[PDB]
């Protein structure tokens, strides 16, 4: 049995109504619950038997469905409502949906870009890390490319992205390019190129070793 | 069950037929 | 009712995972008790569920390796998993079962991070991410700390012992090809403050009892 | 609180990992339970029951039908001129206990009377929430793996005076029966049971029979009068294989020593008349290896020859076919009511 949701990462504003769906590969009669989970913490029961609210859960929540089509609805999102929601078959293998992450919608916002050269302390060790920072941007999707002496660099670079920043609903992302000391010291120009919906065109930051 | 064929079969044993659920039984 | 969990979370392959879940505020009697795990970046997965009778109820993907049990004298229950591999890396949760006998899971334990790798515990190296006058975005400079090569997670990072909070971003750790984690923490501050204000990132990795403070100065 | 009708929640402690179909089906269709009944006696209450008019039986019947249909797939099936073919893998098959739970606002009633015949007033009534685990054994003539009568042997009928009504005999003592298709004719099988134990069983049933129909009556058991092989023989499913056992030796007895065990000759058939609906199904050949089941005979289903014409004599033959009587044999003490 398979749980299939609406294709998550959904973005919605506070005050908005939102509905996410769960589709089972075979029929199930109210053997269903919905959970809300925020990062780093355990899930909380919101609804079970498809349509029954767990006690303490606010009335703006509701759920319906039976068989293969199920629904979780929030009549009016509050800041506290933003989270990842899972559906779950309550019997059989007690399997979960893949989850629907519910993010806050806001205006497009271009990233501010900063580049940081490797420390002298770190080069002694045999590795050089170049860090490219995109601070406070929206939406979450952004493309970051590394260039050394005008050569696009191998996907060896690694990215990390924050959860939406509190208060302002933006994201931040770091990309780190790692080289050996020998490799680093044979090239001169180092650049990271950032592409994002908030830029009229791609922005480039660089320095010379 | 087929009652008619059940009846058609049992009489040939000297017997009446009736359904036992989805099965033919001779009486 | 509250569920508290304990147990060792850093394991090597072929070892046995042994976690325990204590129940406070309610008795085990007439109640189901279950374990659920959540691999990194993935969905929740049911592991198994138990009853006072003694009937053990497991998931098929874990039958020969898993044991779930009640410690009736302590109102505790436990999960055993033998011959663990890297694929068992996940946050493991315990959870009480609501009745009707409609289910399911409420309340929940706080979860235990379990990491399976052959990598040995190591404290982090901290490098500065120095601010420069190339990095003054309209009177705002950026600086940070590179926290590299530690294992396992997690680390905590603060700035100036908790006095610096605005503009702080601590990125999710990434797993390097070395089997070690790496992380950056950055902060934006006024450029004018660089010459008259100290900036130190405080980094803590309890698994190897390492606490590092690194001042970040301009160049 | 009058009897009402509504969809029920079945129950099973069935394990999720057991690849056996009953466990597999019960996990996806049923709830864990209980975790407690946990107690509900009703003081000074007398209630009329009717095991023969119980919506629970019909509903249960639908659950066991769905189970087989999902679990034991024939290669070919013919019903109403329509032909179905599908994959027909061999499966592991062994009836797990199944409970039946009433939904919200409802509650289940249990008859605890010692002599209780299945119809009429019960003086030792009690409530609960679910019936105890019933193994959904599909069989004719003999009832297997059921619940025993607490005191004496008990016989029940919708109308004892109606020869068309099935008589359900509930034993109070089990008779073990061993059925085997030996390792290495692959469709030939047999069952063994104690000859003396069975004779004693027949004797005690016969005693209860004389009590109901007249002590002047002579009691006779005779073989099936005929029909489908499924009801002429004692049939059952063992290990996914369909067994058809000659019960002539079991049902030839009169009042007016040879052999320690009774041995019944049996056959494994690929082609069967279906119990779920009118039709025939073809299954794949029997699995390899030793095939064996040890079961408790806990009851019997009998029909009685009418007559007349000479009278003074009562003739009984093995029956069954309608599996609702099988479920009734366990659900007879229960009814569902609406709380109002
Ligand atoms: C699990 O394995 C450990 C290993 O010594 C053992 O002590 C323990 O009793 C086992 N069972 C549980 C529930 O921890
Ligand atoms: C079972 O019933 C018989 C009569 O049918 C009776 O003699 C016997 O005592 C009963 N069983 C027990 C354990 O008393
Ligand atoms: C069962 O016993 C009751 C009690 O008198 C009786 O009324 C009823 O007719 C009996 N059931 C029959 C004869 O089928
Ligand atoms: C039982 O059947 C007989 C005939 O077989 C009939 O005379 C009698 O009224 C029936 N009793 C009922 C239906 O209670
Ligand atoms: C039937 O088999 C059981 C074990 O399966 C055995 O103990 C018993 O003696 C057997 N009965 C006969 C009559 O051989
Ligand atoms: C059942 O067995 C008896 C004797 O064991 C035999 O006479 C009878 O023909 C058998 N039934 C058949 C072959 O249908
Ligand atoms: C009755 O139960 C026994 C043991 O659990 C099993 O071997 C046998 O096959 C069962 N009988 C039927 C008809 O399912
Ligand atoms: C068969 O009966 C014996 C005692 O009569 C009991 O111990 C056993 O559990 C029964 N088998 C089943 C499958 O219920």
């Amino acid at each position: 049995i398979q749980m299939t949701q609406s294709p998550s990462f959904v973005s919605a504003s506070v005050g908005d109504r939102v509905t996410i769906t769960c589709r089972a590969s075979q029929g199930i009669s109210s053997y269903l619950a919905w959970y809300q989970q925020k990062p780093g913490k355990a899930p909380k029961l919101v609804i079970y038997a498809a349509s029954t609210l767990q006690s303490g859960v606010p009335s703006r929540f509701s759920g319906s469905g039976s068989g293969t089509e199920f629904t979780l609805t929030i009549s009016s999102l509050q800041p506290e409502d933003f989270a990842t929601y899972y559906c779950q078959h309550l019997i059989g293998l007690r399997s979960f949906g893949q989850g629907t992450k519910l993010e806050i919608k806001r205006t497009v916002a271009a990233p501010s870009v900063f580049i940081f050269p490797p420390s002298d302390e770190q080069l002694k060790s045999g590795t050089a890390s170049v860090v490219c920072l995109l601070n406070n941007f929206y939406p979450r999707e952004a493309k970051v490319q590394w260039k050394v002496d005008n050569a696009l660099q191998s996907g060896n670079s690694q990215e990390s992205v924050t959860e939406q920043d509190s208060k302002d609903s933006t994201y931040s992302l770091s990309s780190t390019l790692t080289l050996s000391k020998a490799d680093y010291e044979k090239h001169k120009v180092y650049a990271c190129e950032v592409t994002h919906q908030g830029l009229s065109s791609p922005v480039t930051k660089s320095f010379n070793r | 069950x087929n009652l008619h064929f059940c009846q058609l079969r049992c009489k040939s044993l000297g017997l009446l037929g009736r359904c036992a659920x989805t099965y033919c039984a001779c009486v | 009712v509250q569920l508290q969990q304990w147990g060792a979370g850093l394991l090597k392959p072929s070892e046995t995972l042994s976690l325990t879940c204590g129940v406070y505020g309610e008795s085990l009697s007439g109640h189901y008790w279950s374990w659920v795990r959540q691999p990194p970046g993935k969905r929740l997965e049911w592991i198994g569920e138990i009853k006072h009778n003694g009937s053990p109820n497991y998931h098929p993907s874990l039958k020969s390796r898993v044991t779930i049990s009640l410690d009736m004298s302590k109102n505790q229950f436990s999960l055993n998993l033998t011959s663990v591999t890297a694929a068992d890396t996940a946050v493991y949760f315990c959870a009480r079962r609501s009745n009707w006998p409609y289910l399911p899971f409420d309340p929940w334990g706080q979860g235990t991070l379990v990491t399976v790798s052959s990598a040995s515990t190591k404290g982090p190296s901290v490098f500065p991410l120095a601010p420069s006058s190339k990095s003054t975005s309209g009177g705002t400079a950026a600086l940070g700390c590179l926290v590299k090569d530690y294992f396992p997670e997690p680390v905590t990072v603060s700035w100036n012992s908790g006095a610096l909070t605005s503009g702080v971003h601590t990125f999710p750790a990434v797993l390097q090809s070395s089997g070690l984690y790496s992380l950056s923490s950055v902060v934006t501050v006024p450029s004018s403050s660089l010459g008259t204000q100290t900036y130190i990132c405080n980094v803590n990795h309890k698994p190897s009892n390492t606490k590092v403070d690194k001042k970040v100065e301009p160049k | 609180w009058k009897e009402a009708t509504t969809t029920l929640f079945c129950a099973s402690d069935a394990k999720a990992y057991d690849t056996e179909v009953h466990n597999v089906w019960a996990t996806h269709a049923c709830v864990p339970t209980d975790p407690n009944p946990q107690e509900v006696k009703l003081e000074n209450v007398t209630e009329n029951f009717n095991m023969w008019k119980n919506n629970m039986v019909e509903q249960m019947h639908e659950d066991i039908i769905s189970l087989w249909d999902q679990s034991l797939k024939p290669c070919v099936k013919l019903t109403g001129g329509s032909v179905i073919t599908q994959a027909c893998p061999k499966v592991s098959f062994e009836p797990i206990p199944i409970h039946y739970c009433a939904p919200a606002g409802f509650a289940i009633l249990k008859c605890n009377d010692k002599k209780f015949n299945g119809t009429g007033p019960c003086t030792n009534v009690s409530t609960v929430q679910c019936t105890h685990g019933i193994r959904p054994v599909v069989s004719t003539q003999l009832l297997l793996n059921g619940s025993l009568a607490e005191e004496e042997i008990v016989i029940r009928s919708e109308n004892f005076t109606n020869n068309a009504k099935t008589i359900i005999v509930q034993l109070n003592e089990s008779v073990v029966i061993n059925c085997t298709r030996p390792n290495n004719d692959i469709r030939q099988a047999h069952c063994n049971l104690s000859k003396t134990q069975w004779e004693n069983t027949l004797e005690q049933i016969a005693i209860k029979l004389k009590e109901q129909f007249g002590n002047n009556k002579t009691i006779i058991f005779n073989p099936s009068s005929g029909g489908d092989p499924e009801i002429v023989t004692h049939s059952f499913n063992c290990g996914g294989e369909f067994f058809y056992c000659n019960s002539t030796q079991l049902f030839t007895w009169n009042d007016t020593n040879t052999g320690r065990n009774i041995t019944l000759p049996c056959r494994i058939k690929q082609i069967i008349n279906m119990w779920q609906e009118v039709g025939k199904a073809m299954y794949a050949p029997p699995i390899r290896g030793q095939i064996r089941c040890s079961s408790n005979i806990t009851g019997l289903l009998l029909t009685r020859d009418g007559g007349k014409d000479t009278n003074g004599t009562e003739i009984f033959r093995p029956g069954g076919g309608d599996m609702r009587d099988n479920w009734r044999s366990e659900l007879y003490k229960y009814k569902v009511v609406k709380i109002e």
